[PDB]
């Protein structure tokens, strides 16, 4: 019955239930506190009145606060009126009265333990928690607060109502789960939760926030320049710029429309490996793959970085083509080893006798250039069905 | 074809209509205690007791409570005249019959014995009991049970 | 019980319920109609059968059609088996019988009042209606039909089931609303609405169509040559060719990702006469999409509404043409006006008038008496702009 538990208001005898299996009522009087003066009585509609054992607290003023706690031997029944009246033993007066529906009053406790970890996208945060009272997991609506850390602390904390499992945030699945997107990829966040019974079935108010928990988001992988491809729709090979004085390793993950993270779906798997650090492994296509890289900057400290999810058919790297040169004015002629599609490949040529480039139409096999010079052609697949990044640069052609 | 009881929109509609009807009840000042007390079901329960019972016992209790509530509404409506309260109790009986039909479409027709009962006089007690029955045991079953009642 | 209710079929005793609080069953006989001969009876799982008050109607032939309409809502109960059987009381014959579930014969009425107009996009149509029976709007599935209101028709009517999803089509809000795209611009339309209960809990069928309502889609503003641009992300100015013998005014509207309409959602704001051609300007907002509407009054008492494609404020920044430095193969150099992203700017040039456009990424270049010209398109990953302010002729 601490001061932080004073969210109640507008009653002479305030009562509140935390798990809908316990009850405690209190009242405060500004006058003095003679010993044994006041007794609290209660009675369900059938049994005789019974006296709750009292306790006294010392207010900052000269008054005192009297608090009752229902014995565990007695049980509280929902949807049942309860008559509570404080009776002075000396003057026989009834200081206060109230008829209470236990289901209408509620101060649910915040979740005891919270988990906050990075999700699939670089700007997604996954939150999972257990419930102090798992029996009423379906009759509670949660509210979520997250805020930036000491840097940029001027911005006010943001709240969000965890609606339901329809938004991939099931309150029950024992403990619940949720996923929140749009956070800044890389700065730490402090997080707090909240709860409130839904007025449809159980009435009440909000409980206090949980102890704030800090989560370090992975962040975008562009900080280390993670750009990689796949070859001929069969194998995934990823190489990243190796961080100086820090060993780095990378993992991966596969999924197919898993959507809602009921039980922390992302489970990493090691990538086989045989300046810049590379990795390589097999693939099961027509799936979404999330790529992660972890680097140990110092012994015992590691950092996780995440890049945009790949589509294998959308990131295939073509073999580097070769170009033939002709002149009288200078003509062009080139081919493509990957004969899957020519009009789906957008080429580019860098020329120099300060470098300048031009983009011939996709599918072209020849052209004219103005001029000794070296010709280097690069291919990028950009078809509506198959696409991918740029290929390697071929040897210069005179 | 799933039973209509396992569609959550029906229960929400019942709750909304019951709330609207109870709000409307306050608009007729001719409300007076009924000449004869009527029997109303028992809606109070405790979570510790609730978790001990099995699904079949819960369903039987729900069916018995709803049937007894409908019987009480029908008995109460006979004590009135052509006044406003008669129309309100008729609409309430219609809603209770809708609830009973929705439940019977899923839980069968094997009604249990009468069980623990209580009496009341004021007309507001009937509406309050119907609201308690909708918000309490029925919704508890239909939410906590989930798919065990229906696929 | 009118002729429009012949959608029911495949039963000697038709029945239908429009609001799930009323019931009406009708059967027709081609034979003679002696007075007080056929009586309709109904009974719920446990009750004495009762007689519905019967009526009669004429038919094109010598036969007649009888219609029974239940008196009170207390006599119609959902989720119970209803046993209907008629009686030829003249000679004691049960001519017909049927076991009926009231929840499976819904025939909802069409939305009585329909309101619609052009949407935010040039080819977007927004529709809103008030449900005649809002108490069962949860269980109702809607369908929409529309066609060209012009004489004859270029194509047949098209029907689309409203998804009733979060894509700015909240079939229930007690009115409803929805937004449909893909419609052709600049042509009149007529549309109708229809509803059917979802067979999840309450079954039924489609009702009658609503009365057609005419809608004139505004169309696109390209025919008026609309083009807007901003100067240093401060003010947005718009321009369109001056239609002859017709005054015009331009409107602007700002919105965030809350694109879902709600009644008259676009709040147009009048422009100001800036100082053939036409002009407008206003203090635009930030980090939001803007919409431009231009309306032309070709004749008194009438006006044609045209709408332009919405865009972000930072995508159409107008860069004034910069200076030029050249020498007589040619040497190219320039001084970018706003050097925030000076390298990321496309400078197409002319030589004499057409010439190749060198790639961006530099403040100078080279080209292989003469006449020269250039432009400056603000093209960058973070900021974009059009081919604004093509330079004056240069040597
Ligand atoms: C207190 O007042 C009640 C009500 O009049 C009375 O029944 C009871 O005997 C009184 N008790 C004392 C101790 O005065
Ligand atoms: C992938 O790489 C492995 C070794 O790195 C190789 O054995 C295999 O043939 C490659 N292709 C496929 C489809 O696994
Ligand atoms: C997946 O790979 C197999 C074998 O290379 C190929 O037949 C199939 O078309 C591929 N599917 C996709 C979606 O890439
Ligand atoms: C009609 O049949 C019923 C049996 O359902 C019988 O009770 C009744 O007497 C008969 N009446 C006549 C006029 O035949
Ligand atoms: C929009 O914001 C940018 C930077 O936040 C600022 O430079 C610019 O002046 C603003 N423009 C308007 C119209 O608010
Ligand atoms: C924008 O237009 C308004 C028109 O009222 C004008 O007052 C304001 O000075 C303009 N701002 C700029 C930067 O031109
Ligand atoms: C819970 O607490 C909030 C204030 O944080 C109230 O505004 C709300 O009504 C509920 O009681
Ligand atoms: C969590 O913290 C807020 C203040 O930020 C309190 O007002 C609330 O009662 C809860 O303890
Ligand atoms: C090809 O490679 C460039 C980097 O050189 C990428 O930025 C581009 O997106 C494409 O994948
Ligand atoms: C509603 O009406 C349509 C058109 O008659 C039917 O095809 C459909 O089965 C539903 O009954
Ligand atoms: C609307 O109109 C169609 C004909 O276009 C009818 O067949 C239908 O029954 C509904 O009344
Ligand atoms: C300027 O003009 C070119 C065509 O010459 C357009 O393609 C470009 O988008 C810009 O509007």
């Amino acid at each position: 019955q601490d001061v932080s538990l004073l969210a109640s208001d507008s009653e002479p005898l305030k009562c509140f239930s935390r798990t809908f299996e316990d009850l405690t009522c209190f009242w405060d009087e500004e006058e003095a506190a003679p010993s044994g003066t006041y007794q609290l009585l209660y009675a369900y509609p059938r049994e005789k009145p019974r006296a709750c054992p009292l306790s006294s607290q010392s207010m900052p003023h000269f008054g005192t606060r009297y608090v009752c706690q229902f014995p565990d031997q007695e049980e509280v029944r929902l949807f049942f009126p309860l008559h509570l009246w404080v009776k002075n033993v000396f003057l026989n007066q009834t200081r206060t009265q109230r008829v209470l529906f236990v289901d209408s009053v509620g101060l649910p406790a915040p979740p005891s333990i919270i988990k906050a970890m990075g999700g699939s996208q670089p700007g997604e945060l996954q939150i999972s928690w257990e419930e102090p009272a798992p029996e009423i997991s379906d009759f509670l609506r949660y509210e979520l607060r997250y805020g930036p850390r000491d840097p940029k602390n001027s911005t006010g904390p943001t709240v969000i109502q965890l609606i339901a499992t329809e938004t991939c945030c099931p309150a029950l699945q024992e403990g619940g789960s949720c996923l929140i997107s749009g956070l800044q990829p890389g700065n730490s966040y402090w997080l707090q939760l909240r709860s409130e019974p839904d007025g449809i079935s159980l009435g009440g108010s909000w409980g206090s926030w949980s102890l704030p928990v800090t989560v370090d988001l992975p962040g975008d992988a562009v900080a280390l320049g993670l750009q990689c491809f796949t070859l001929d729709l069969k194998n995934v090979t990823c190489q990243w710029q190796q961080q100086d004085h820090a060993s780095s390793q990378g993992f991966f993950y596969h999924s197919r429309a898993r959507c809602c993270p009921r039980d922390r779906y992302p489970i990493w798997e090691n990538c086989e490996e045989e300046q810049f650090s590379r990795c390589h492994f097999k693939s099961r296509n027509d799936s979404i793959i999330h790529i992660l890289v972890e680097v140990t900057t110092a012994p015992g400290t590691v950092h996780s970085y995440l890049g945009s999810p790949f589509w294998i058919h959308q990131a295939v790297r073509l073999p580097t083509p070769n170009l033939h040169w002709r002149e009288i004015h200078l003509e062009l002629e080139w081919q493509h080893p990957s004969s899957w599609a020519a009009q789906e490949t957008c080429y580019q040529l860098r020329y120099t006798g300060d470098w300048k480039v031009l983009e011939p139409p996709l599918g072209a096999r020849g052209g004219t250039l103005e001029l000794r010079y070296r010709l280097q052609l690069r291919a990028r697949l950009n078809g509506p069905t198959y696409q991918g990044p740029w290929s390697s640069w071929s040897d210069p052609t005179r | 074809p799933a039973p209509p009881a396992c569609d959550l929109r029906v229960l929400s509609k019942l709750l909304r209509d019951s709330h609207v009807l109870h709000s409307r009840l306050s608009q007729c000042p001719e409300v007076h205690p009924l000449p004869t007390p009527v029997l109303l079901p028992a809606v109070d329960f405790s979570l510790g007791e609730w978790k001990t019972q099995m699904e079949e016992t819960k369903a039987q209790d729900i069916l018995g409570a709803v049937t007894l509530l409908l019987e009480g509404v029908m008995a109460a409506r006979g004590q009135l005249g052509p006044t406003c309260l008669s129309s309100l109790l008729g609409q309430l009986s219609g809603q209770v019959r809708l609830l009973l039909g929705a439940l019977q479409s899923l839980l069968g027709t094997q009604l249990p014995p009468q069980g623990r009962t209580t009496a009341h006089k004021d007309p507001n007690a009937i509406f309050l009991s119907f609201q308690h029955l909708l918000r309490g045991k029925v919704r508890f079953l239909m939410l906590v049970g989930g798919s065990t009642l229906c696929v």
